[PDB]
């Protein structure tokens, strides 16, 4: 197959999985020092779609409104995922508890998933792709990407 | 003190 053909076939697999919301090969576990995490129950191969980071897709005005409200309640966790799309700031706000697993995946700078922006006919999606082969039983991890001094002071696990 | 998740 040509690159274009392989890319088309990959886009097709990804679009189908985004559509179905199917989240196979994963389960929730308690991970020491992290709260809940998501662990592989099957081997994933490098390049495989893992999961969508699924939640409320919102723009910047609403994101700030929600942040200011979440900041007032210390029991509320951190599930807001910011990105740039077509020169604007967007956020997948996964604060609401649902059965979707992307929102539960923990942080490492040296993890096994990489987030990508995936556009379907003008609708942006954040998806996690395996950055290497992932063993059954190991925790899914990606780089949260917040390197700010303000965050790292309060959340030192962001440093590694 | 909150942190974010941010695409890079
Ligand atoms: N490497 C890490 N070490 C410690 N806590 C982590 C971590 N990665 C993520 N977390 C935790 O996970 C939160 C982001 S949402 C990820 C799911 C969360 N563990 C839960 O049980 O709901 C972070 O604010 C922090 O509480």
């Amino acid at each position: 197959k040509s690159k274009a053909e392989l890319q088309s076939e990959e886009r097709k697999r990804i679009d189908e999985l985004i559509e179905s919301g199917k989240e196979e090969g994963m389960k929730i576990d308690l991970i020491d020092g992290k709260g809940r995490g998501v662990i592989a129950t099957k081997q994933f191969s490098r390049g495989d779609f893992v999961v969508e980071y699924h939640g409320d897709l919102i723009e910047i005005t609403d994101a700030k409104k929600r942040e200011a409200l979440y900041a007032q309640d210390p029991s509320t966790g951190c599930y807001m995922y910011y990105f740039q799309y077509l020169s604007k700031t967007y956020c997948v706000d996964a604060t609401r508890e649902t059965n979707r697993l992307g929102r539960l995946i923990n942080h490492s700078k040296c993890g096994n998933c990489q987030t990508k922006l995936h556009d379907i006919d003008g609708v942006p999606h954040l998806i996690l792709i395996a950055s290497r082969d992932i063993a059954a039983g190991e925790e899914l991890l990606f780089d949260y990407g917040d390197r700010s001094k303000a965050s790292i002071e309060a959340h030192p696990w962001l440093k590694h | 003190k909150r942190h974010r998740k941010v695409l890079r």
